[PDB]
């Protein structure tokens, strides 16, 4: 009765759809046909729709306009299992150019890409909201991701967004004009983002590296862990628990200020196969791993700020009272600092099913798990970081041109640079204690 | 740069000693012409790239969806 | 059933009798595994057109892999003359149960214990064209017929001539006795200069033979032995020449 | 000197996911090291542990280190050349003329040096009596032949050994009984062989026809039943140590020669799960279930049926004690008192209840097929 | 899908795209014939970006082939792999330029370009969707330097939105081979400024010196060097033919690359490069395919890099990697010579991925470079025109074929200018 | 509609344990019977000793 819908655009979004797919599709064991052996609850509901007879199709939506990664998909492992004509594919790259993507080449494709979603969800009963992701730092994924934005907050309206996005690294980086889109999209989806969580690349490297002592991982790697994170994350919804949260309570229960809902997350634990059975895998060692400035999902020290809210939400046979003493000790312990004005910030939510593996894999099979969302001001460097890097490219008008020449107009880069300042401000002001 | 010189045609052996020698030895013996076929022509394939190891890799991103574990297919209980 | 799904696939759905008719018009060999390779090609050829002028190329078989065993030839013929009837003596040790096909990784075996380190993808061209419709087994007698390449009806009967001559003087019996007895040693120089020496000749021989000399010997074992030996030289005028002094003939 | 690699890989159970090591055997002085191919770490090193020479095969199982392995196959061309050889198979026949002579066959055939791969007995059906032996169908042998095929019950067998498929034919003397004895007196035709057409045993003569007789009595797709009653009889276990120690011919005999009827027997690879299984009545008892059902399954086992007027106490008698160091003292001519170790070996196994017997040997017969 | 077309002028320009193709076709697996014989599937996915399919199946390039005398085409048709190109796609003059700039860039150079700017119009046309123009090409001789050049401003004029490449084999006084070097290197440098999107300039010199040092041979040949610029041009447009974990473009390349509309001209390099002998003595890997590309030595042009600061780079590694090591040898290498980096752009390096490495090979790397190194050529240049020129030697031949020293004195000025304002960001700071 | 499927599954549950209980008591008694068994056999084993 309770659904999601699954938006995936640009090479980014792509790749780390596949991961989640194959996560998912393994967790109700669906085989790649689309056929369920069984051999039965309705939870596959949230994900996937029955055809009637048989097989089952997930309700998700592809979006790319290089044809590259579309036409892999189509002839990779799973091509029969999505849909043929909801895999939309565009003619020509946007080429890291924000501009092409939102003014002269990404407004051929969102009419075809809402008559879908529109068909999608009229098929969908109980809709909760949407899901998205997104690579900011690039013209395609940058453009079309705002356009979409717009049109769904003035289609739709109220009901929720949750965006999964990857920003730059502070200094592991690809492109080299990226910090111009990562601001302009910030912009955009500044004012249209019910929830945004940080998704950088090179802290889960250090992740990968420190966990599980892997020194080749590829984008593999990196997607299947976020895969993780994410069915962790909306496990609730489609699995019986002692603490049941859907996604209405995150935003009702995190977000302070309707300006403040950036977010960074962490999931623990994190061990490979040899290291695992040595270890005692406590709840209350996991969920104190779960706090290190280390094992956090994104490149920021939180010692360096406060903490405005917290929500942890746990799988396995965890016991309610063994989390209330684990949190106890995290109140307790001194080198994390709440903000005044909330003496209650933990939301807690127990799910009962352990997390699943994937064959082929690096994570071990588990029986404990906790992921945890939080809201910090610890958030302001990674924006100072980009402003800064911004105003040393643009004081003498590198590439502007190539941005002018599409379309868009000079005067808005001003504009995202004092929305900009105006959060940093904002930040700046939430941290003040009364 | 006063190669050739002193070392004209000859085939196999290990040559004279002065120059490249080495060099055009190992060229030599993989293939026929050591130095600059005569205008037996030169493939500039070999001469440039070296040793050819044949092999064509798969994309993985289509390593996703296939991952086998032996151990499941035991009969359990 | 993948057949139909694809007639479905096109939209051109027909009864199981005209499904199995299509099907067997196409499966000649009567296996039951067709091969859409040739089916799209018979039908790029039939959509081409008819033009004398130009030809439509295409293929309607699979071709023979071409630069895989070339190159396979090339190197074995380094490592010496008996380096073809080694290829021979190792595909029937490894037949342990004499059926006259091999399973795939026991070619594998064979290949890497011949010594030449196949990469993957090298070795998935040839297989793919020896194995036509994926049985599982490889014909190995094919296999070295295609490595060694075509001998000459007139060299092929003068090795019958070689075996008769031989035969005659022990009535019609053979023996390894016999070949080990009469044969020119040093006849070997004149299809591969050589400094072993002609004493130790003798001893290669009887190794690369075997042990006992009361082996049964057959005709086309023999002739195939001599087609191993011959596969070595690149000219039919040395190999007879070497034959004929070997036999004093 | 010489070294002996092999693969091998081992299913661990507080892992789901099953390891690989290498297993290199170093033959000049009988010792054992172990290295993992993935993550290039040294597993066991240098450290001897009295493997013998003739177990190491391929499917073969081996325990070490309380963990059990299973080779899958070599790791180079220098150890898979020597070992390439011990690899012919050969098709044995035990037709019910020697019925009597079971025991002594096997023994013969064991000493032979030959290894007995898989085993089977059961009833030469008429038709398929009848398709058996096709090629001679014209000769006068034909009728006759079939005729005797189908009296009685039969032992089929397969022999896996090194020159095999003459190796055993030699052993086994002239196909005529009557030249037999005065050609070669020791042989198996010799000794058992009564007329031209009560030959003692029959054995392969090409490799085609092996393979065939192979695919029609072993292969999963055959048509032979497995002939057995499930009333008035007894189950009993030949413990695999004792088929790896090559005492399963005096055993069988010996319940022979006790006049006990045997029904069925056949040779079963089972595992874990299965073994604790069929011990489910000894789970709370002493005889170390834990144990004794580890070691069930480290290797093959002939399960036998055994008939007689009142069974299961007659066959208890015969079996003595459950111990074999009780056995000694003082039932010197039982059968465990002759052949078992210890307790958790000791030798072989039958029900010890009056009504189970029933439901054991159903449990072998029927549910395992 | 997003299809390139092929234009080559001169004698140096067929040379350099004839074994370019010989090289396209060898890595596609296409036989001589036309006719494919390959292994796996994904040499078809893309292959219609470089060939166009024929009835019976037959695949030829849609390269256009232009010269103002029939020897050179009459060879190339006769060596290897010439029977590929359609016979259409030659246009060919009967008197030749004479390395004359005003010859082949005035009258027989315009009374002859009708009808290849036909031919390619009716090619480009008849693709479903262009992504841009290449061209090879010498700046030193008569008829490329100015046929190719109006053909470049011609097509420029009616797709004003489509990229263009350039690969000018530029001359170098060390190996001098004309009197006549200067004039018509100002004048193609001129008018190719204006037009061409991307410039990769190529030295003789520097792929001499390349061919001496790391392949180490005794006697090399223009097949090698020929073999060597196809392997870094080839290597520029691998994303578009094949599947990777980062896709990039000429598109992103540019943009990626271009800070200001008049920087373009790039400077390139290939990996790995060993000597035969040496070929199984060396590791593979990434480090040391960064070593090998970062090094100033290895550069296809006679500018010493270490002589001025990069603005922009970018890489193209081909085969199996991982992003981590990749990025870290970026960032490593960038903080290593931050002296050798403009500092008022962070972050000036591209990397991107492709999965399928050239054919025998395991990895590649293809480095493109835009750097203020390259202003010493284009100064070298302009020494030679103004020494040269002060005197008016050999100006007669031009003057007296509807040319006036005034756009002479308008090429210097240009060129002055483009020194100064190409210099002035090395020494600018923020 | 849907609580049908639930009240069956929950029925089929329950009545497996309720039989579940009485296959275990038949396994169960075999138990005594044979401890017993073996007990007096190993006393007579050890007076005969
Ligand atoms: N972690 C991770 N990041 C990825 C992956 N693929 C792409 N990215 C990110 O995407 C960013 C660049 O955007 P692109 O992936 O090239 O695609 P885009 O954002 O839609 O813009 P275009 O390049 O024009 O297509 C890089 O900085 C990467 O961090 C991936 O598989 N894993
Ligand atoms: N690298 C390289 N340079 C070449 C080749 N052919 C000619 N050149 C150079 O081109 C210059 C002469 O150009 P030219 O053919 O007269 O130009 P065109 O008259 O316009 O065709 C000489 O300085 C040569 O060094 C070649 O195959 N490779
Ligand atoms: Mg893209």
């Amino acid at each position: 009765m309770r659904e999601v819908i699954s938006i995936h655009v640009g090479q980014g979004g792509i790749q780390v759809g596949n991961a989640c797919w194959e996560l998912f599709c393994l967790e109700h064991g669906i085989q790649p046909d689309g056929q369920m052996p069984s051999d039965g609850d309705d939870a596959f509901n949230t994900f996937f729709s029955e055809t009637g007879a048989g097989k089952h199709v997930p309700r998700a939506v592809f979006l790319d306009l290089e044809p590259t990664v579309i036409d892999e998909v189509r002839t990779g492992t799973y091509r029969q299992l999505f849909h043929p004509e909801q895999l939309i594919s565009g003619k020509e790259d946007a080429a890291n150019n924000f501009a092409r993507g939102h003014y002269t080449i990404g407004k051929e494709i969102v009419d075809l890409c809402l008559d879908r979603i529109r068909k999608l969800a009229d098929n969908c009963t109980g809709l909760q909201g949407f899901l998205v992701f997104n690579s900011v730092g690039g013209g395609t994924g940058s453009g079309l991701g705002s356009l979409l934005l717009e049109r769904l907050s003035v289609d739709y309206g109220k009901k929720s967004k949750l965006g999964f996005t990857i920003y730059p690294s502070p200094q592991v980086s690809t492109a080299v004009v990226e910090p111009y889109n990562s601001i302009l999209s910030t912009h955009s989806l500044l004012e249209h983002t019910d929830v945004a969580v940080m998704l950088d690349n090179e802290a889960i490297y250090d992740i990968c590296r420190r966990n599980l002592d892997i020194e080749r991982p590829t984008y593999t790697n990196l997607n299947r862990l976020i895969a993780q994170v994410i069915s962790s994350l909306t496990a609730s919804l489609r699995f019986d628990g002692a603490l049941n949260v859907d996604i209405t309570e995150f935003q009702t229960n995190l977000v302070p200020y309707p300006r403040i809902h950036f977010m960074l997350s962490s999931y623990a634990p994190i061990i490979s196969a040899e290291k695992a059975y040595h270890e005692q895998l406590s709840v209350a060692e996991i969920t104190n791993s779960a706090f290190e400035p280390a094992n956090m999902m994104a490149k920021c020290d939180p010692r360096h700020g406060k903490y405005m809210a917290c929500s942890m939400m746990y799988r396995g046979d965890v016991v309610p009272k063994d989390v209330n003493a684990s949190i106890a000790t995290i109140k307790t312990k001194r080198t994390i600092q709440f903000v005044d004005w909330c003496p209650t910030g933990f939301k807690v939510g127990i799910n009962y099913q352990p997390p699943t593996v994937v064959p082929g894999g690096d994570l071990a099979k588990v029986m404990r798990a906790v992921c945890m969302i939080s809201n910090s001001t610890a958030i302001a460097e990674v924006f100072s970081r980009l402003d800064h890097k911004f105003d040393l490219m643009y004081a003498k008008r590198a590439f502007v041109h190539w941005y002018v020449g599409e379309g868009m107009e000079e005067g808005e880069f001003s504009e995202a640079r004092e929305d900009l300042a105006a959060l940093e401000k904002d930040y700046e002001e939430v941290g003040i204690e009364t | 740069t006063t190669l050739e010189s002193y070392n004209k045609q000859l085939q196999k052996g290990q040559g004279t000693l002065i120059g490249n020698w080495w060099e055009e030895r190992e060229l030599r013996d993989v293939t026929g012409i050591g130095r600059s076929a005569h205008n037996s022509v030169n493939d500039t394939n070999e001469r440039t790239m070296g040793k050819k190891f044949n092999h064509i890799p798969n994309t993985t991103n289509s390593e996703y969806g296939k991952g086998f574990n032996k151990a499941d297919q035991l009969p359990r209980t | 059933s993948q057949f139909k799904a694809a007639l479905e696939k096109f939209g051109c759905v027909f009864d199981d009798k005209e499904i199995h008719a299509l099907f067997s018009k196409f499966d000649v060999n009567r296996s039951g595994k067709i091969c859409y390779d040739e089916f799209c090609g018979n039908f790029a050829r039939l959509g081409s057109g008819n033009n004398p002028n130009v030809n439509p190329v295409f293929k309607l078989a699979r071709e023979v892999p071409s630069p895989i065993i070339n190159k396979l030839n090339a190197d074995l013929k380094k490592q010496g003359p008996f380096a073809f009837r080694s290829l021979s003596k190792a595909c029937q040790k490894a037949d342990t149960f004499l059926n006259g096909s091999l399973s795939h990784d026991e070619f594998k075996w064979v290949i890497k214990e011949i010594g030449f380190s196949l990469t993957k993808t090298e070795f998935d061209n040839l297989f793919k064209f020896f194995d036509k419709n994926y049985e599982g087994k490889v014909i190995y007698s094919v296999f070295i017929d295609l490595v060694r390449g075509q001998q000459s009806e007139i060299i092929t009967q003068s090795l019958s001539q070689g075996y008769d001559a031989l035969a005659s003087n022990n009535g019609g019996k053979v023996t390894v006795e016999s070949i080990v007895q009469r044969y020119n040693p040093l006849a070997i120089q004149i299809i591969y200069p050589t400094r072993k020496i002609a004493q130790d000749l003798q001893r290669e021989f009887v190794a690369e033979w075997g042990g006992n000399l009361q082996q049964q010997v057959n005709k086309n074992a023999f002739v195939e032995f001599f087609s191993d030996v011959r596969a070595f030289c690149d000219s039919e005028s040395k190999f007879h020449q070497y034959f004929s002094n070997a036999f004093g003939l | 000197d010489i070294r002996y690699i092999f693969i091998v890989e081992w299913f661990d159970t507080a892992a789901s996911l099953i390891r690989t090591y290498y297993l290199t055997y170093f033959t000049q002085d009988k010792t054992i090291e172990m290295y993992d191919l993935k993550n290039k770490k040294v597993f066991l090193k240098r450290c001897e542990y009295a493997i013998k020479d003739s177990d190491l095969y391929i499917g073969s199982i081996l325990n070490v280190y309380s963990r059990q392995l299973k080779i899958v196959d070599f790791a180079d061309v220098f150890t898979r050349s020597k070992f390439q050889n011990i690899k012919e198979k050969t098709f044995a026949m035990i037709k019910p003329d020697a019925y009597i002579h079971i025991g002594k066959i096997i023994s013969i055939i064991e000493r032979s040096g030959l290894q007995i791969s898989n085993l089977k007995m059961t009833k030469m059906s008429q038709e398929d009596a009848r398709e058996f032996y096709g090629e001679h169908k014209g000769k006068p042998f034909y009728d006759g032949l079939v005729n005797f095929m189908s009296s009685d019950l039969i032992v089929g067998m397969e022999l896996v050994g090194d020159n095999a498929i003459k190796r055993w034919r030699e052993l086994l003397g002239p196909t005529n009984t009557l030249v037999a004895r005065e050609q070669a007196p020791n042989s198996i035709r010799g000794l058992f062989g009564t007329d031209g057409t009560r030959n003692a045993c029959h054995g392969s003569d090409s490799p085609g026809s092996a393979f065939r007789e192979l695919n029609f009595f072993f292969a999963k797709t055959s048509k032979l039943k497995t002939q057995a009653f499930f009333n008035q009889c007894t189950c009993c276990v030949i413990k695999p140590h004792i088929v790896k120690q090559n005492q399963v011919g005096e055993v069988i005999d010996m319940i022979l020669s006790e006049g006990f009827e045997i029904s069925a027997l056949q040779t079963f690879f089972l595992d874990r799960p299965t073994a604790e299984e069929f011990y489910e009545v000894y789970k709370g008892v002493l005889p170390e279930f834990n144990a004794i059902a580890e070691h069930l399954t480290s290797g093959m086992c002939y399960a036998l049926e055994v008939r007689q007027e009142n069974a299961v106490k007659s066959f208890r008698d015969i079996a003595g004690p459950h111990d074999p160091e009780i056995a000694k003292v003082i039932r010197p001519n039982t059968i465990r008192a002759r052949f078992g170790i210890d307790r958790v070996k000791n030798g072989i196994h039958c029900t010890d209840l009056e009504d189970d017997g029933v439901l054991e040997v159903e449990y072998f017969f029927n549910a395992l097929q | 899908m997003r299809e390139i077309v092929h234009i080559q002028g001169g004698q140096c320009g067929n040379q350099i795209g004839a074994k370019f193709w010989e090289v396209i076709s060898d890595e596609h697996g296409i036989d001589p014939t036309g006719t494919y014989h390959g292994d796996s599937d994904l040499q078809l996915e893309r292959i219609n970006v470089y060939y166009n399919e024929a009835t019976g199946g037959r695949y030829v390039p849609r390269a256009i082939l232009m010269d103002l005398e029939p020897g050179t085409m009459d060879s190339v048709r006769a060596g290897p792999f010439g029977q590929l190109f359609r016979p259409d796609n030659f246009v060919f003059g009967q008197t030749g330029a004479g390395n004359n700039w005003a010859k082949g860039h005035y009258t027989e150079g315009a009374e002859l370009i009708d009808s290849v700017l036909d031919v390619v119009r009716k090619e480009a046309e008849g693709c479903d969707c262009l992504q841009g123009f290449q061209i090879t090409h010498s700046l030193g001789g008569g008829t490329g330097s100015g046929m190719g050049t109006l053909l470049i401003s011609k097509v420029r004029e009616e797709y004003p939105d489509r990229i263009m490449e350039t690969f000018s084999v530029v001359p170098s006084p060390k190996v001098s081979d004309t009197v006549v070097e200067p004039y018509n290197a100002t004048l193609s440098v001129h008018q190719l400024v204006e037009n061409a999107d991307e410039c990769m300039v190529i030295d003789n010199e520097a792929l001499y010196d390349i061919c001496f040092r790391t392949l180490k041979l005794t006697t090399p040949t223009y097949g090698d060097l020929n073999h060597l610029v196809s392997a870094a041009m080839s290597g520029v447009t691998c994303c578009l033919r094949f599947p990777g974990q980062l896709n990039s473009d000429l598109r992103k390349l540019a943009v990626n690359l271009i800070p200001f509309p008049r920087l373009h001209f790039f400077m390139i390099g290939f990996a790995p490069l060993t000597s035969r002998g040496s070929q199984q003595y060396r590791a593979l890997t990434v480090p040391e395919l960064t070593q090998q590309m970062f090094d100033a030595k290895n550069m296809m042009c006679a500018a010493d890099p270490r002589h001025g600061r990069y603005l922009t780079a970018s890489a193209l590694f081909r085969g199996r990697m991982s992003t981590k090591e990749v990025d870290e040898q970026m960032l490593n290498v960038q903080n290593k010579n931050s002296s050798y980096f403009v500092e008022w752009i962070p972050n000036n390096i591209k990397s991107s991925i492709c999965d399928i490495p050239p054919k025998g090979l395991k990895m590649a790397v293809t480095f493109v470079g835009n750097s203020t190194a390259i202003q010493e050529m284009f100064k070298r240049v302009a020494e030679q025109f103004t020494a040269m020129f002060r005197r008016k030697a050999f100006l007669h031949w031009y003057t007296g074929e509807g040319m006036d020293e005034m756009e002479f004195t308008e090429a210097e000025s240009n060129m002055n200018d483009l020194v100064s304002e190409y210099q002035q960001y090395q020494d600018a700071t923020a | 509609n849907r609580g049908k499927a639930v009240n069956e599954g929950n029925y089929i549950k329950q009545r497996l344990a309720e039989l579940r209980v009485r296959s275990q008591r038949a396994l169960n008694e075999r138990r005594q019977k044979l401890a017993t068994l073996l007990g007096r056999e190993h006393e007579q084993y050890k007076q005969e000793i």
